[PDB]
């Protein structure tokens, strides 16, 4: 008759619900706000930090920090900020009474679920937690138990190939280029403009101008050669003061160091080469099913025309004689919380747990031999 | 903006009841923007400035209330800080609202105007320290000097909030 | 591809007709993607893998209920572990339609085709456990509480397979 919380702590987005349900009840940006001015007014000078949609509302005169950063957390004096806004001020539920489920980025350090379960238990004293994969959980709300998840989140980008039911470990590649380094490229990149984004609360500015300008191009040198013609590629976006902005090839410009990691310096491949060199880490034998099911949950794969590009670049690497099929469903933005809505609220899962009564006689290193 | 913030019933029985009161008489007040209200003149937005001044004097005292049993920081500094908030924003309105009907009297839209974005900065204030109240007392409710109050979770009506639209 | 295993008649009464209904409901659901069936928009498929979503709840009720008597591992083991993979495909099918649902009424092809891959995963792990509930009934038929069930080797369907081909 109880239910399940679960609580995907991303980097840049903290989401939680209900177990069982179908969509997130809350889910608000993970910034911890500190003032930084002087607060002349004798009241309203006594709030020492901001949370959640508060923070983001008022950040113009707040320092901002997210305390989770490529998917380690740098900060608990603030995730613990962070968690508590969450249970009581926004999903207002007590943490005693209700079971939770957080997640996890693979190949993280151990240290950092550590903590995380010891915070979770000696804190807010839940009766059963369980940290869980960040991208097993994109199989469930797919539907599928066999594919690789390609999740891109705002910390990290992981590929997990999981053959049905089983997972590859030593295929597990995890990838430090996300939206918040696609973020700080789109500053870099909007100097040539003459437009200068310089603190912290711009960042929001030039992330919700990524939101709803940045697509993706199917070939990149045409659709770079098109944008000095300069007659369609232009795009103009209002600030929150009012000054228009007009934008031409940095428009293409900024997803594109999605597959081309070279653009930030970073020596690694893009999202569509470490796929295939990922696959060509497993067997031979499951490979078919690994090219024909390739899901993409996280934010970042939320670019319009991510998929088109995403096969037209693999089946380039691949062998041409079967096909790729990237799958891309709709609501992916939210797929690694829908799964954990599925996994918390499965009928085989509830001897799965980490109870408290197991947690007290082992300490807090009964969460590898638990969960991986 | 609180309208949707304020969905409860007449349960609470001290805190939500002034709030609702609060709530639908700005409501109330700020319907005179458009002006097809209860509201004519401009000295009843006076007394209704009144009404919501001592009102929000009447919540700053049970706010004291309830925080004096808080054990340490982790909600109690915010509470502290709300009870600031509206303490400033009830104070200014009740003799904001003297020199308002003192040019009145000695001699028009406007005048109102700043009333209204007072009384919306003491809602906001309000339903602050609202949430920070019962985050406040079901948070401590096995803690000593809670229990005295008799303030439950069930007497709060706040359920669980919308589901957030998956796409667009 | 469990039409060739799907050989029986309306016998065995409790496991087999069901079995029957859920494949001959997969049958009509896979149609969709060649798209000549009786299903035309999204919705249906909702409908349709919620109905597969409830046969499976009440396969894996049944087959808990035969796997209560089962005496040791040698069966035992590989129904309940059909078990556990049944009630995963059918847990996360139905609620793997209700966000296909709330998309679709809030603003279009491999939306079905989640579900179809699904519904697969869910035939064939239900064709397995009935193959495995067939083993642990007809092997025990002697033993006790077996014999409660009133399911005998003649109310299974299963004919001997195939002569496999000598040449090519
Ligand atoms: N349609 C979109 N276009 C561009 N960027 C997006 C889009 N949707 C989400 N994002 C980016 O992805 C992030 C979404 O959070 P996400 O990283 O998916 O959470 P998590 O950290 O749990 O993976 C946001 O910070 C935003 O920068
Ligand atoms: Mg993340």
């Amino acid at each position: 008759e109880t239910t399940a919380l679960v609580c995907d702590n991303g980097s840049g987005l903290v989401k939680a619900g209900f177990a069982g349900d179908d969509a997130p009840r809350a889910v608000f940006p993970s910034i911890v706000g500190r003032p930084r001015h002087q607060g002349v007014m004798v009241g309203m000078g006594q709030k020492d930090s901001y949370v959640g949609d508060e923070a983001q509302s008022k950040r113009g005169i707040l320092t901002l920090k997210y305390p989770i950063e490529h998917g380690i957390i740098t900060n608990w004096d603030d995730m613990e900020k962070i968690w508590h806004h969450t249970f009581y001020n926004e999903l207002r539920v007590a943490p005693e009474e209700h079971p939770t489920l957080l997640t996890e980025a693979p190949l993280n350090p151990k240290a950092n679920r550590e903590k995380m379960t010891q915070i979770m238990f000696e804190t807010f004293n839940v009766p059963a937690m369980y940290v869980a994969i960040q991208a097993v959980l994109s199989l469930y709300a797919s539907g599928r138990t066999t594919g690789i998840v390609l999740d891109s989140g705002d910390g990290v980008t992981h590929n997990v190939p999981i053959y049905e039911g089983y997972a590859l470990p030593h295929a597990i590649m995890r990838l430090d280029l996300a939206g918040r380094d696609l973020t700080d490229y789109l500053m870099k990149i909007l100097t040539e403009r003459g437009y200068s984004f310089v603190t912290t609360a711009e960042r929001e500015i030039v992330r919700d101008i990524k939101e709803k300008l940045c697509y993706v191009a199917l070939d990149f040198e045409n659709e770079m050669a098109t944008a000095a013609s300069s007659s369609s590629l232009e795009k103009s976006y209002e600030l929150p003061d009012g000054q228009v902005i007009t934008i031409g090839n940095e428009r293409f410009r900024c997803p594109e160091t999605l597959f081309q990691p070279s653009f930030i310096g970073m020596e690694s491949a893009g999202i569509h080469e470490t796929t295939y060199n990922s696959i060509m880490k497993c067997d031979i034998d499951i490979r078919k099913d690994l090219y024909a099911n390739n899901v993409m949950s996280g934010g970042t794969t939320m670019y319009p025309g991510i998929a088109d590009r995403m096969q037209k670049e693999i089946t380039a690497l691949a062998p041409s004689t079967m096909k790729i099929k990237i799958i891309a469903p709709p609501e992916r933005k939210y797929s690694v919380w829908i799964g954990g809505s599925i996994l918390a609220s499965l009928s085989t899962f509830q001897q799965m747990w980490i109870t408290k009564q197991e947690y007290d006689e082992a300490g807090p290193s009964i969460v590898h031999r638990k969960c991986f | 903006l609180d309208a949707e913030v304020s969905k409860w019933d007449d349960s609470g029985n001290d805190i939500i009841v002034l709030a609702k009161q609060m709530c639908m008489i700005m409501m109330e007040m700020t319907d005179f923007t458009r002006g097809k209200g209860p509201l004519k003149n401009t000295s009843d937005v006076i007394s209704a400035a009144k009404k919501i001044a001592e009102a929000g004097s009447r919540m700053d005292k049970l706010g004291r209330t309830i925080a004096d049993h808080c054990p340490d920081s982790a909600c109690k500094q915010d509470l502290l800080a709300y009870l600031q908030r509206i303490a400033l924003y009830c104070h200014q309105l009740n003799i904001c609202s003297k020199v308002k009907a003192e040019v009145q009297n000695l001699g028009g839209v406007d005048s109102a105007m700043s009333l209204i974005q007072a009384a919306k900065n003491l809602m906001n204030a309000v339903v602050q320290t609202v949430k920070a109240s019962y985050v406040a007392s079901t948070k401590y409710q096995k803690s000593q000097g809670m229990a005295s109050l008799n303030l439950p979770a069930v007497s709060w009506k706040m359920k669980a909030p919308e589901k957030k639209p998956l796409v667009k």
